[PDB]
C-alpha cells in the first residue's frame, strides 16, 4: 500500500507540474518572431581540410584561443591540430584505441580523452622533456565515457555510460562529486558560459541541469521520443538545445521550464549526432547521419543552410570561440573547416 | 616563400609526424582483430586461456598472423551505442554453453543475443565463429532430463551425435543474411589443442574473400 | 573503306572506357594498393595504343603520310610500347590476384603500395626498350605517288630484323602471358572450388571468360605476323596471296585494337566494388 | 634537462677536434640542436643547426665547408667535427637545444660549454647602443636594440629574442619572441617594441639579475646576435 | 520492498524540490532570446561573412 500511495503522489506531483507548466506558456517562440527579417541561405565553403586520420573520428574540440584543435579518431591517436597552417602540433598515442571523447583545457595545457575503458585520461601538452605525457587517469566509473569537460586546469566534469556524472579532481584524482537520476546511460553534457550549472542528457530522452557546487538536479526537462546524442547551451547561458535519434532538434528554455522550438523537417528522418550554437546564437548546427550537416536559425526554425562534402556520417563538430569557423569531422577520418 | 625559418622548422615537424602516422596506419592493417561475444557463464574466459575494467584486449601470435581479440564482457551499459565502433572487424567469435540447455533458460537467451547480434546493421557482413562449448559434461547431462525440455519440438534421439547437431541447426538458423556472411562452428572442449588451429582457418577465409572482393573477381 | 568504321568504334569505346577506369582509381585514392596501380598502368597502356588510331585511321583513308620522320618515330614508339606494356601489366594482375589469394597471409605483408609503383616502373622501362627498334628504324620515305610511314632495316639485315619483331611479339604477348595464366589461375581455381557458394561459381566463370579472350584476341595477331616474316617459303611465289595476307594483317590489326577496349571490362567493372565506386562518382 | 659538452682543449693550427655533447633527460630526437660559440672577451655568435631527424642543416658562412655537425639519436651525443682550425675558432662552445610548433620556446636551454683554443653581406645586423649601464637595485631598466630590417613578418610574429648571461654561466633565455616571457623567468622583465626598434625593461632589480643582456633575431638565417649590453653595481 | 520504497521515497523528494521553482512565461524568455540574438547580430562573421581581408582562413 506504502509503494502504491508514494507512485500516485509521484503522479500528482508530476500532473501539477505539468499543469504549472501549461499555465507558464501563453504564447510560442514561433508567435513573437514572425516578423523579424529571416536570414537568407548560409552558403559556407570548406578552406581547410585536416588528413591525418586513418579510422573513423569520434571527437574534436576546439582550443580557446581558436586556432588549435584536438581530434580523437579508433586509430588510437590524439591529435593536435593548427587550423590555420593545417599543421600537425601534436600527435598523441593512446593506451586504449577506443575513444569516444576529447576535451581541450580552456587554458591550453592539457588535453582529456576518454572511451570504452572507463577511463579519463589527463595528458600535460606543456612538460619540460619535450613530449607529451599522460599526467592523471581518472578511473572510478563502471560504463564508458560518453562527454568530458574542463571547467578549469583542476576540475573536470565526465558523463558515463552507467547513468552517472562525477566531478573530479584532477590533483587528488577522487570524485568531488557525483551526480545521479538519469536511468538511461548519458550520453552527452554542456558547460554553462558561467561554469556553475551544466545540462546533460540521457538515452532515457531526459535533459537534467545539474547545479555543480550543490551537486543536485534543478530541473527535467522531457521532450523527445528517443535517446539523446547532443546537447548544447545558448550562448546566453538561459537555454539550450538538444539532438536526438528521433530526427528532431528542440530548444528547451531554463526559466520556463518548457520546450520552445522542435528543428524538423520531413525529407530527415536520420538521427542527429552533434548540436552547435553560432556566436551570436542565431544559427544552429546539427551534424546528422545522412553524412550531412544543416544549418537551421533558432528564432524561427526553418532550414537556412546545408554544410554538404563528407562522405559517411558527421560524428563531431565544433564552432570556434570567435564565430568565425565551424570544423565537422566525421566517420570518413577527414576533419573540415568552413566559413 | 612567405614562410619564415620557424614556420619551415613546424613544417618539417608536422611532415615528419605524418610520416609516423602512415607506418603505425601501416602497421595495424596487418593484424586480425576479432570481437567476443557470448551470455554469462560461457566459454568465454576458457577460450581466452586456450587461445592466449572496461574492455579486456588480448594479444597473440600465430603462424605468422597477429590477432587481437577486444573481449567486452562487463560493458553492462545500451549495447546499441557503443557497437557501432566495432564495425570493421574481421570476425566475431560467439561462445555458447551446450549444458545451458537446461539450466526464458539460458540457451534461449544466447539465442536471443545471437539473433540479436547477427543481424545487426553494421554486421551486415562480418563473418561469426560460434564455440559451442562444454561438450564434455553436456554429453552426460543428456543421460538424463532429455533436450526436449528447452526445444519442445525435438523428435529426434536422446544422442549427443545428434542432439548436438540439432543444436548446431538450431543456431545455424536466424541468420538472414545468409548470402553475405558465413558462420563457422566448433565443438570445443576444455581440453582441447585445435582451438586456436580453426579459428586461424576461419579468417584465413575471411581473409580470402575480402581479398576476392578486394580484386574484382567477387 | 571497311576498317575506318571499326577503327572509329573500337577508338571511342575504348577511350570512354579507359578514361572511366582513370577516375574511379584516381579519384577514391583511400583504395590505394597494388591491384590499383597495376589497374590504373594497364588503363593508360591502353589510351596509348588506342592513341595511335586517328593517325592509321586518317591515313588509310588519305593513302599520303601528312606528318614528318619524327612523329612517325614517335608514333611507331607509342603502337609497340603499348602492345608490350599492356601485355606486361595484364601478367601482374594476373600475379597479384595469384598472391591475393593463395597465400592471402603472405600477400598481407607482399602487396603494398611501394612495390607496385616500383614494379610498374620496371615494366614501363621494359616495354620502352623493347619497342627501341621500331622507334629507331622508323622511316617515312616520299614515293612518287604518295608518303609511306614504315620501318625499313638493312637489307642484309632484313630477314633477322622481320623475325626479331615477329619473336619478341609472339614470346611477351602470347607464350608469356597464357603460361602466366594457366599456372596463376589454376591456382585460384583450386582455392575458390574448396567451399561451395554462388559468389565462387561466378569468379570462376570469370577467370575463364578472362583467360579465353585473351588467347582468342591474341593469338591471330601473333600468327599471322610469323606468317609475313615467311611469305617467300610459305609462298610458291613472293607475294602470291599478298591479296590475303595484307587483309589478314589489316583483320588481326583491329582484333588488337578491340582487345584493348576489352581490358576495362574483364579486369574493373565486372569488381563490386568498382562498380559502386563508378555509381557515387557520376552523381558527385 | 641537462647537456655535457666535451673536447675542447688546446690544437695547433691546420688541425682537427671533434667536439661532443651529451644530452640527458629530455626527448633528444624531436630538438633540433644548434653550436654557439662565445670568443674569449666578444660577445656571442651561431655556427651551427642541425634540425630533428637531421633533415635540415645549417652554417654560418664563417665555418662553411670546414665545419660538420651531426646528431645520433640512439646514443643521445651530438658531434661537431672541425677541421683546418685556424685562429679565430678559439672559443666556448655552447650547445643549445630548440623544437619549433606553434607556440613553442625556441633556444629554451644553453649547455654548459667547451672551451677551445688553438695556439699563434645582405645578414642582418643588430645593433644594441650600449655596453654598459650602471643602475642600483630598486630601480627599473630599459636596455634597448634596434635591426637592419624589420623582423615582424607577415604573420603578425616579430622574431627577437632577448637572452641574459650571468658571470660564469651560460646565457638563459629571458623572451622568446617581441613580448612573451619564457617559463621559470621572474615577472620582472617585459619585452615590447615596434618594426625596428625593441625594448626590455624591468621594473625592479635584484643581485641575481646583474650580467650581459644579449639580443638575437630568428627572422632568417644566419642567426645573429647583438653586443651584449652589461649591467653592473 | 524496502529498496524500492526508498527509491520512490527519494523520487517523490526529487520531484517536491523540483515542483516549488519561480517559472516566467514563455512570452518573457521568447522576448530575451529574440534581444539577445539581436543585440549580437554584427559581431557574428557565420551570420554576416567577414570581408576576405579580415578572413584569417582565406
Ligand atoms: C616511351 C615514351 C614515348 C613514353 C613513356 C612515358 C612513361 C615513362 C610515363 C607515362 C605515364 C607515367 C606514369 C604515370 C603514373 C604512375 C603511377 C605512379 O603510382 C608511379 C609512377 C607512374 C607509373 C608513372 C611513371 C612514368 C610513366 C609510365
Amino acid at each position: 500500500s506504502e509503494l502504491d500511495q508514494l507512485r500516485q503522489e509521484a503522479e500528482q506531483l508530476k500532473n501539477q507540474i505539468r499543469d504549472a507548466r501549461k499555465a507558464c506558456a501563453d504564447a510560442t517562440l514561433s508567435q513573437i518572431t514572425n516578423n523579424i527579417d529571416p536570414v537568407g541561405r548560409i552558403q559556407m565553403r570548406t578552406r581547410r581540410t585536416l588528413r591525418g586520420h586513418l579510422a573513423k573520428i569520434y571527437a574534436m574540440h576546439w582550443g580557446t584561443d581558436s586556432r588549435l584543435l584536438v581530434s580523437a579518431s579508433q586509430d588510437g591517436k590524439l591529435i593536435i591540430w593548427d587550423s590555420y597552417t593545417t599543421n600537425k602540433v601534436h600527435a598523441i598515442p593512446l593506451r586504449s584505441s577506443w575513444v569516444m571523447t576529447c576535451a581541450y583545457a580552456p587554458s591550453g595545457n592539457y588535453v582529456a580523452c576518454g572511451g570504452l575503458d572507463n577511463i579519463c585520461s589527463i595528458y600535460n601538452l606543456k612538460t619540460r622533456e619535450g613530449n607529451v605525457r599522460v599526467s592523471r587517469e581518472l578511473a572510478g566509473h563502471t560504463g564508458y565515457l560518453s562527454c568530458c569537460r574542463f571547467l578549469d586546469d583542476n576540475q573536470i566534469v565526465t558523463s558515463s555510460g552507467d547513468t552517472t556524472c562525477a566531478l573530479w579532481d584532477i590533483e587528488t584524482g577522487q570524485q568531488t562529486t557525483t551526480f545521479t537520476g538519469h536511468t538511461g546511460d548519458v550520453m552527452s553534457l554542456s558547460l554553462a558560459p558561467d561554469t556553475r550549472l551544466f545540462v546533460s542528457g540521457a538515452c532515457d530522452a531526459s535533459a537534467k541541469l545539474w547545479d555543480v557546487r550543490e551537486g543536485m538536479c534543478r530541473q527535467t526537462f522531457t521532450g523527445h521520443e528517443s535517446d539523446i546524442n547532443a546537447i548544447c547551451f545558448f550562448p546566453n547561458g538561459n537555454a539550450f538545445a538538444t539532438g536526438s535519434d528521433d530526427a528532431t532538434c528542440r530548444l528547451f528554455d531554463l526559466r520556463a521550464d518548457q520546450e520552445l522550438m522542435t528543428y524538423s523537417h520531413d525529407n530527415i528522418i536520420c538521427g542527429i549526432t552533434s548540436v552547435s550554437f553560432s556566436k551570436s546564437g542565431r544559427l544552429l548546427l546539427a551534424g546528422y547521419d545522412d553524412f550531412n550537416c544543416n544549418v537551421w536559425d533558432a528564432l524561427k526554425a526553418d532550414r537556412a543552410g546545408v554544410l554538404a562534402g563528407h562522405d559517411n556520417r558527421v560524428s563531431c563538430l565544433g564552432v570556434t570561440d570567435d564565430g568565425m569557423a565551424v570544423a565537422t569531422g566525421s566517420w570518413d577520418s577527414f576533419l573540415k573547416i568552413w566559413n | 616563400c612567405t614562410l619564415s625559418a620557424e614556420d619551415k622548422a613546424a613544417v618539417e615537424r608536422s611532415k615528419m609526424i605524418d610520416r609516423n602516422l602512415r607506418e603505425d596506419g601501416e602497421k595495424a592493417a596487418r593484424e586480425v582483430k576479432l570481437l567476443l561475444l557470448g551470455a554469462g557463464e560461457s566459454g568465454k574466459n576458457t577460450i581466452v586461456k586456450q587461445m592466449k575494467t572496461g574492455i579486456v584486449e588480448t594479444h597473440f601470435t600465430f603462424k605468422d598472423l597477429h590477432f587481437k581479440m577486444f573481449d567486452v564482457g562487463a560493458q553492462r551499459s545500451e549495447r546499441k551505442k557503443w557497437i557501432h565502433c566495432f564495425e570493421g572487424v574481421t570476425a566475431i567469435i560467439f561462445c555458447v554453453a551446450l549444458s545451458d540447455y537446461d539450466l526464458m533458460n539460458r540457451m534461449h537467451a544466447s539465442m536471443k543475443l545471437f539473433d540479436s547480434i547477427c543481424n545487426n546493421k553494421w554486421f551486415t557482413d562480418t563473418s561469426i565463429i560460434l564455440f559451442l562449448n562444454k561438450k564434455d559434461l553436456f554429453e552426460e547431462k543428456i543421460k538424463k532430463s532429455p533436450l526436449t525440455i528447452c526445444y519442445p519440438e525435438y523428435a529426434g534421439s536422446n544422442t549427443y551425435e545428434e542432439a548436438a547437431a540439432y543444436i548446431q541447426c538450431q543456431f545455424e538458423d536466424l541468420n538472414k543474411r545468409k548470402d553475405t556472411k558465413e558462420i563457422y562452428t566448433h565443438f570445443t572442449c576444455s581440453t582441447d589443442t585445435k582451438n586456436v588451429q580453426f579459428v586461424f582457418d576461419a579468417v584465413t577465409d575471411v581473409i580470402i574473400k575480402n581479398n576476392l572482393k578486394d580484386c574484382g573477381l567477387f | 573503306q571497311l576498317l575506318p568504321p571499326l577503327y572509329s568504334l573500337v577508338f571511342v569505346i575504348g577511350l570512354v572506357g579507359n578514361i572511366l577506369v582513370v577516375l574511379v582509381l584516381v579519384q577514391y585514392k583511400r583504395l590505394k594498393n597494388m591491384t590499383s596501380i597495376y589497374l590504373l598502368n594497364l588503363a593508360i597502356s591502353d589510351l596509348l595504343f588506342l592513341f595511335t588510331l586517328p593517325f592509321w585511321i586518317d591515313y588509310k583513308l588519305k593513302d599520303d603520310w601528312v606528318f614528318g620522320d619524327a612523329m612517325c618515330k614517335i608514333l611507331s614508339g607509342f603502337y609497340y610500347t603499348g602492345l608490350y606494356s599492356e601485355i606486361f601489366f595484364i601478367i601482374l594482375l594476373t600475379i597479384d590476384r595469384y598472391l591475393a589469394i593463395v597465400h592471402a597471409v603472405f600477400a598481407l605483408r607482399a602487396r603494398t603500395v611501394t612495390f607496385g609503383v616500383i614494379t610498374s616502373i620496371i615494366i614501363w622501362a621494359l616495354a620502352i626498350l623493347a619497342s627501341m627498334p621500331g622507334l629507331y628504324f622508323s622511316k617515312t620515305q616520299w614515293e612518287f605517288t604518295h608518303h609511306t610511314c614504315s620501318l625499313h632495316f638493312p637489307h642484309e639485315s632484313l630477314r633477322e630484323w622481320k623475325l626479331f619483331q615477329a619473336l619478341k611479339l609472339n614470346l611477351f604477348g602470347l607464350v608469356l602471358p597464357l603460361l602466366v595464366m594457366i599456372i596463376c589461375y589454376t591456382g585460384i581455381i583450386k582455392i575458390l572450388l574448396r567451399r561451395p557458394n554462388e559468389k565462387k561459381s561466378k569468379a570462376v566463370r570469370l577467370i575463364f571468360v578472362i583467360m579465353i579472350i585473351f588467347f582468342l584476341f591474341w593469338t591471330p595477331y601473333n600468327l599471322t605476323i610469323l606468317i609475313s616474316v615467311f611469305q617467300d617459303f610459305l609462298f610458291t611465289h613472293e607475294c602470291e596471296q599478298s591479296r590475303h595476307l595484307d587483309l589478314a594483317v589489316q583483320v588481326t590489326e583491329v582484333i588488337a585494337y578491340t582487345h584493348c577496349c576489352v581490358n576495362p571490362v574483364i579486369y574493373a567493372f565486372v569488381g563490386e566494388r568498382f562498380r559502386k565506386y563508378l555509381r557515387q562518382l557520376f552523381h558527385r | 634537462v641537462q647537456l655535457v659538452e666535451s673536447g675542447g682543449g688546446l690544437v695547433q693550427p691546420g688541425g682537427s677536434r671533434k667536439l661532443s655533447c651529451s644530452a640527458s633527460g629530455f626527448a633528444f630526437s624531436s630538438f633540433g640542436m644548434h653550436w654557439v660559440r662565445q670568443a674569449p672577451e666578444k660577445g656571442l655568435e651561431w655556427v651551427a643547426y642541425i634540425s630533428s631527424g637531421s633533415g635540415t642543416i645549417y652554417y654560418a658562412d664563417t665555418v662553411k665547408g670546414r665545419f660538420t655537425i651531426s646528431r645520433d639519436d640512439p646514443k643521445n651525443t651530438l658531434f661537431l667535427q672541425m677541421t683546418s682550425l685556424r685562429s679565430e675558432d678559439t672559443a666556448m662552445y655552447y650547445c643549445v637545444r630548440s623544437i619549433y610548433y606553434y607556440g613553442s620556446s625556441p633556444f629554451d636551454f644553453w649547455g654548459q660549454g667547451t672551451t677551445l683554443t688553438v695556439s699563434s653581406g645582405s645578414d642582418i645586423v643588430m645593433t644594441q647602443a650600449t655596453s654598459s649601464v650602471p643602475v642600483t637595485p630598486g630601480e627599473s631598466v630599459s636596455i634597448s636594440c634596434r635591426s637592419s630590417k624589420s623582423l615582424l613578418h607577415s604573420n603578425g610574429n616579430t622574431y627577437l629574442y632577448w637572452f641574459l648571461q650571468r658571470p660564469g654561466q651560460s646565457p638563459q633565455l629571458l623572451i622568446y619572441r617581441m613580448s612573451n616571457l619564457a617559463s621559470g623567468v621572474p615577472d620582472r622583465f617585459s619585452g615590447s617594441g615596434s618594426g625596428t626598434a625593441f625594448t626590455l625593461t624591468i621594473s625592479r632589480l635584484e643581485a641575481e639579475d646583474v650580467g650581459v643582456y644579449y639580443c638575437m633575431q630568428h627572422l632568417e638565417y644566419p642567426l645573429t646576435f647583438g653586443a651584449g649590453t652589461k649591467l653592473e653595481l | 520492498n524496502t529498496a524500492s520504497i526508498a527509491q520512490a521515497r527519494k523520487l517523490v523528494e526529487q520531484l517536491k524540490m523540483e515542483a516549488n521553482i519561480d517559472r516566467i512565461k514563455v512570452s518573457k524568455a521568447a522576448a530575451d532570446l529574440m534581444a539577445y540574438c539581436e543585440a549580437h547580430a554584427k559581431e557574428d562573421p557565420l551570420l554576416t561573412p567577414v570581408p576576405a581581408s579580415e578572413n584569417p582562413f582565406r
